[PDB]
RNA sequence: GCGGCGCGCCUGCUACACCGGACCGCAGGCGUCCCACGGCGGGCUCAGCGAGGACGGAGACCUCCCGCGGAGCAGAAGGGC
């Protein structure tokens, strides 16, 4: 249940730069010797302003084409469209989940049902 | 303004169930999960008919259960609660002041996960008596106990509040 | 010699033919991050039978192996680097493989995902070599619930 | 009349409240089975009404509670427990 040494609230709470330290290479060069394009950034302050702005239950959980931006600590909490190549996929992230990109929790293949 | 002493609320008894149909050797599997956590050995009880969804043939062992009681009961089952975070669902109490909750993974109780046990989910339920029951069970002078002594459920929802600070 | 075999640590018997060192790697194999990167040297004598090793010279391997950062063993060799857990850098044991692979496994489940939808389904995950490649037993896409 | 067997035997009827009462009259069985399905002593309560409890639902287990027998006692049915 505790995430990278941060239990679910302490990392819920974290900055992007806290959980960046310790994280998988991908994630660490994501923002290590990279950083985020201007759409990608401009995609997060259009849930972040509304994750922390509550009036009820929730009347966005909006549709986004962007789909392999790696998810941010704090914006656990909210459903993503996670816009699989076809349909969006509604996604929830989990605290633990943090870490790694919206890319993995996204199906956009069949499970099976073939073997003919 | 206060309730004679012989109307307090103690833990009889904590039963122990596991359904492991009968598998080539699943439910003596269990037998080594439940000798450990009670220090008891559990009795194996066995299929009642032959029926098609389950594999049991009247006469294949299907379950295995051992009752606790005293300080053992008090410690089994405040592990019970804590893994199951204080909380309970508020209709597990029933009729007799009788209540039981489901346990996950054998494991989760503090026992190691092994390649050689497999993980086995057991169910518990604790019964609940007010001192003076005896009149019940007793081989002799054997009549059953009056309204009042008998643990209404919500009372006993009361006594489980006060002892282990649950919430529903 | 007193070649001594048996000698079983960790409920996984060992051989008096086993030199010293595939000893530990062959504990089950499980258990043993090898390469024999510290495992080739660590206090122990490189090739000699594994039971004659004195208890003296097993207890302090049993040490090393207990606290890897303490014997001097780099993070590289051992296996949990960063631990998705309380984060703390960890080598994993016999019992602990398995229970951390329950780990691994059942949150990919709790956390559902594309990598734990190639698990549940049984299906590889990454290769994607589930299309001409592994007739060999049936573990390929099937399926017929009706 | 050999199509049936009431040609030996048993249960419940028919049977007309002691008993005895007919019929190719009805509703059925018997020709076996079991050294445990026997004898005895001890313990025990059963089918189930509920109300609860990982998976677990018509349904499998484990709990209490109320449980006059509504259970099972090798097979016909009727007593009996």
């Amino acid at each position: 249940p505790n995430f990278r040494g941060v239990e679910v609230e302490k990392l819920a709470t974290m900055k992007i730069t806290d959980i960046l330290p310790k994280l998988n290479a991908r994630c660490r060069r994501r923002i290590g010797k990279h950083g985020l394009s201007m759409k990608h950034l401009r995609f997060v302050n259009k849930l972040r302003l509304r994750r922390a702005a509550q009036p009820s239950q929730k009347p966005k959980i909006v549709r986004t084409h962007l789909r392999d931006m790696i998810i941010f600590p704090e914006m656990i909490g909210m459903t993503v469209s996670v816009y699989n190549g076809r349909q969006f996929i509604p996604v929830e992230i989990k605290p633990p989940m943090v870490g790694r990109a919206l890319r993995e929790y996204s199906m956009s293949y069949k499970i099976v049902s073939h073997g003919k | 303004e206060s309730e004679n002493p012989m109307r307090r609320i103690r833990i009889e008894k904590l039963v122990l169930n596991i359904c492991i149909g009968g598998e080539g050797d699943a439910l003596t599997k269990a037998a080594k999960v439940l000798q450990q956590l009670t220090d008891q050995e559990p009795t194996f009880s066995k299929s009642r008919l032959t029926i098609r969804g389950f594999g049991i043939r009247r006469g294949q062992k299907i379950s295995t259960h051992v009752t606790v009681r005293g300080e053992k009961a008090r410690e089994i089952i405040e592990r019970g609660l804590r893994v199951k975070n204080f909380e309970l669902p508020y209709s597990c109490f029933s009729t007799t002041g009788n209540f039981g909750f489901g346990i996950t993974e054998h494991i989760d109780l503090g026992i190691k996960y092994d390649p050689s046990m497999g993980i086995y989910g057991m169910d518990f339920y604790v019964v609940l008596s007010r001192p003076g029951f005896r009149v019940n069970k007793r081989r002799a002078q054997q009549q059953h106990v009056g309204a009042s002594h008998k643990i209404t459920p919500d009372e006993a929802r009361a006594w489980v509040e006060r002892e282990f600070e649950v919430v529903y | 010699n007193d070649y001594r075999d048996l000698l079983r640590m960790f409920n996984t018997n060992i051989q008096g033919k086993v030199v010293l060192e595939c000893a530990l790697v062959g504990i089950k194999g499980i258990g043993r991050r090898f390469a024999n990167v510290a495992l080739k040297k660590a206090n122990i004598d490189v090739h000699k039978r594994a039971g004659e090793l004195t208890a003296a010279e097993e207890d302090a391997l049993m040490k090393v192996l207990e606290d890897p950062l303490s014997h001097g063993i780099p993070a590289w060799m051992l296996n949990r680097n960063n631990d998705f857990e309380s984060g703390k850098d960890m080598h994993i044991l016999v019992n602990t493989i398995a229970s951390t692979h329950r780990a691994d496994l059942e949150r990919l489940r709790k956390t559902r995902c594309e990598r734990g939808v190639r698990h549940h389904h049984n299906l590889k995950v990454r290769g994607q070599h589930t299309k001409s490649t592994g007739r060999r037993g049936h573990v390929v896409g099937v399926q017929r619930k009706k």
